[PDB]
């Protein structure tokens, strides 16, 4: 019945799973977050250079069957950060399962 | 076994200004709230799920571990509860504005007999949140009470040799109490033989739309296994399973 | 006669080598770096939050018998960034050695 | 088999600011120009080293790999050269300004015909600076030659499938020709299948007292493996081994 989701504790700051974008599913690591209400994950189109794309997973459209283009831009504002990027459509995993 | 919410609409990031996203262990976040607040009206995991009749119960639940090196770190249930997490049994809040999942507060007590939230206000609780956020007003003068030191952007220092004989504080819920000690509310932030005690409550304003609030953050639900009920808009608090 | 030290090369964008600062030497990697003439390393004595703190080797004094205190506040200012701290005297080792 | 250069002064940092040191990979920076730019008048750790006659060639020199993947890395040779890494023989080039390792560069001219430095100029060998980098005002006109578009920083792209068509630059030091290819100033960045290709070419002034200079940074160093004398006040280069 109920789908067990493990978490990652980093040093009772950081709470994270493991989801899949895709088929094939690509794996991200993500915050099940009850104070907002979107999913996001980086991009393939991102700097390369930018920290932040370099450091962690990014997700390729062209890697996915399943992926259906949208293309609308998005800008998030939360308590501690601002992102920005574009919208997509795709099969979400519920953990990777690969 | 699995779960697959297929045709889910999320955002493809291309840039992630600022050290938090630097900071970040994860990837992305999983909104979890109401479609209500959602950016670009998008429909949300949980919401896309419940429609694809996924899950029996359209319920959530959360077990943070506050041992770091426990493992696993958490376990988030979708479609039930892990009574194996949890003792005793749940006890109920209505959530009162069902964008985020908002209850009514009754006060926030400290054992030394200082009260906030005196005559009841509105908390969240957000699992994507590791403190517990107050007004920048009623945190300052709680952390005058325990006497932690001012840090940065609403932080707060307690030497630890001083943390066990700091005061209980109080959140008044449902009517209940629910007691966090001061190891509950301080977080021991050791490494290289190095240990700072941090004030697991942090100073905020919220501003309208969204606040003022108070966030009930990892500090309560690492203490208190959460269940997120969208069947009957509630939350669930149980004492969690620790060692 | 002459001594080899190994250097890590991340990406072509970064050199460095393992040297050992203390008796009982406690490891660093650090820049040879012939556009400076300076030695540094992270101190015990940094902030835990503060990222550049957290995710590097910090040197103790305390673990160290070969330790000699100066206090003298330094700041250095390089083409990239700034750093400030205090001026330490100590035995440093070419590799680490342990 | 080591070296234990003893009562060495060096900094306990305290506070570093800004994205560079969560960028670096590495704790610190041992300095290795003259003791003449030291900060807070320190003696650096190859004065103090030579000072204790821990070598019996007072030299340092450096291999640096072009390819990340190749092990070792890069070595560096305290006390001596290594004739593994480099082909043929060294060629000298006298330092004239003894803080940094600074020599006289003749000229920088481009293939297609262009010329910077036109009546020679003033370079550091600087293995700290990943980057050729030079002044913004003859840079920017060097990177309209090779086609490339501005990024940010000074910092330059060129689309990969242009790379091998561009022409090759020649630094003229000592009188002699010292040729970089276009793979060889053009760094291929690679990740997750994408590959974006940046100039090893920086614009950046420095300003008196320092400068203006040209730094020959790891593009130069990692083509050609560089020897640092203290004895004869002198910089070598010799074509570096490579598969
Ligand atoms: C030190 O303690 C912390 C303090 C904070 Br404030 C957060 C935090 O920002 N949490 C985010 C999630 C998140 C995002 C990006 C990174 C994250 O993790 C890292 C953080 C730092 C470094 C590395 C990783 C976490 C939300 O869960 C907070 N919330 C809801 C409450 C809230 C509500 C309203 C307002 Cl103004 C402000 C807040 Cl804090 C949000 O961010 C809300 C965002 N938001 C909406 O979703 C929304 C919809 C419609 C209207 C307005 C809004 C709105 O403001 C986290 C903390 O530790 C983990
Ligand atoms: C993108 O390419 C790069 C570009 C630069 Br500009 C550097 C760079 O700053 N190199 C530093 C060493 C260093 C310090 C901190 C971090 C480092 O690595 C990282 C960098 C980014 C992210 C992560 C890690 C490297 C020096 O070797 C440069 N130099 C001498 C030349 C020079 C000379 C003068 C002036 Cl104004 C400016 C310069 Cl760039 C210095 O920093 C000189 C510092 N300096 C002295 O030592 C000194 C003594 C007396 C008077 C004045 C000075 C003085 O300015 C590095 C690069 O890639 C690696
Ligand atoms: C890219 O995906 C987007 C969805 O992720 C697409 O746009 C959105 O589509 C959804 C339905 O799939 C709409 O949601 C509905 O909204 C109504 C009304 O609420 C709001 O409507 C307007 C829209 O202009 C908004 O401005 C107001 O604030 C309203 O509150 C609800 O009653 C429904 O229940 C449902 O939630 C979104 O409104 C719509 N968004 C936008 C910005 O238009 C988009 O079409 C996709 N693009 C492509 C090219 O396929
Ligand atoms: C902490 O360690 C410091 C050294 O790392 C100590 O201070 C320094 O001590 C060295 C010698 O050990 C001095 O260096 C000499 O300087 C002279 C003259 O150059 C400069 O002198 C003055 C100093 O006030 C300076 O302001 C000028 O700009 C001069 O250029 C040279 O001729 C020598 O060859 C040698 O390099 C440093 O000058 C001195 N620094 C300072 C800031 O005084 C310090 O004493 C130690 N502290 C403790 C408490 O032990
Ligand atoms: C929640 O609402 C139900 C009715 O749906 C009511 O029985 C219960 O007393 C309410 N509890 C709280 C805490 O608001
Ligand atoms: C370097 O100086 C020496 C004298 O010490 C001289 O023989 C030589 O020609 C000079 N070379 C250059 C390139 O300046």
């Amino acid at each position: 019945g109920p789908i067990p989701e493990v978490l990652k504790n980093y040093m009772d700051a950081q709470y994270y799973g493991e989801i899949g974008i895709g088929t094939p599913p690509q794996c991200f690591t993500v915050v099940f977050d009850t104070g907002s209400s979107n999913l996001w994950v980086p991009s393939i189109h991102c700097k390369l250079l930018d920290i932040a794309c370099w450091i962690h997973h990014k997700y390729n459209s062209d890697k996915s069957s399943t992926y259906v283009k949208n293309g609308t831009s998005f800008d998030i504002h939360y308590g501690s950060g601002s992102l920005s990027g574009y919208l997509s459509q795709d099969t979400v995993s519920v953990p990777c399962q690969s | 076994g699995g779960v697959k919410v297929e045709r889910q609409v999320f955002g493809e990031a291309t840039k992630q200004p600022g050290i938090t996203f630097i900071a970040a262990k994860f990837d992305g976040i999983l909104g979890m709230a109401y479609p209500r607040i959602s950016v670009n009206n998008v429909l949300p995991v949980f919401d896309n799920l419940m429609q694809q009749k996924l899950v029996d119960q359209n319920i959530f639940s959360f077990y943070l571990s506050r041992d770091p090196d426990a493992q696993p770190g958490g376990e988030l249930m979708l479609g039930g509860t892990d009574s194996k997490y949890y003792k005793g049994s749940l006890s109920y809040l209505n959530v009162t504005r069902k964008a985020y999942w908002q209850v009514h507060l009754d006060q926030v007590e400290v054992a030394s007999g200082l009260t906030l939230c005196k005559e009841g206000c509105e908390a969240i609780v957000d699992t994507g949140t590791s403190l517990m956020v107050g007004p920048v007003d009623e945190v300052r003068e709680l952390q005058k009470a325990i006497g932690a030191v001012p840090l940065i952007q609403g932080e707060y220092m307690i030497p630890c040799e001083k943390v066990s004989t700091l005061p209980a504080i109080t959140l008044k819920l449902g009517g209940k109490g629910y007691k966090l000690s001061p190891e509950d509310y301080t977080l021991k932030v050791s490494q290289a033989g190095k240990t700072l005690c941090l004030s697991g409550f942090m100073g905020m304003d919220i501003p309208p739309p969204s606040g003022p609030l108070w966030i009930l953050g990892d500090v309560f639900i690492g203490r208190y296994y959460t269940v997120f009920d969208r069947d009957n808009n509630r939350v669930g608090f149980a004492e969690a399973a620790r060692l």
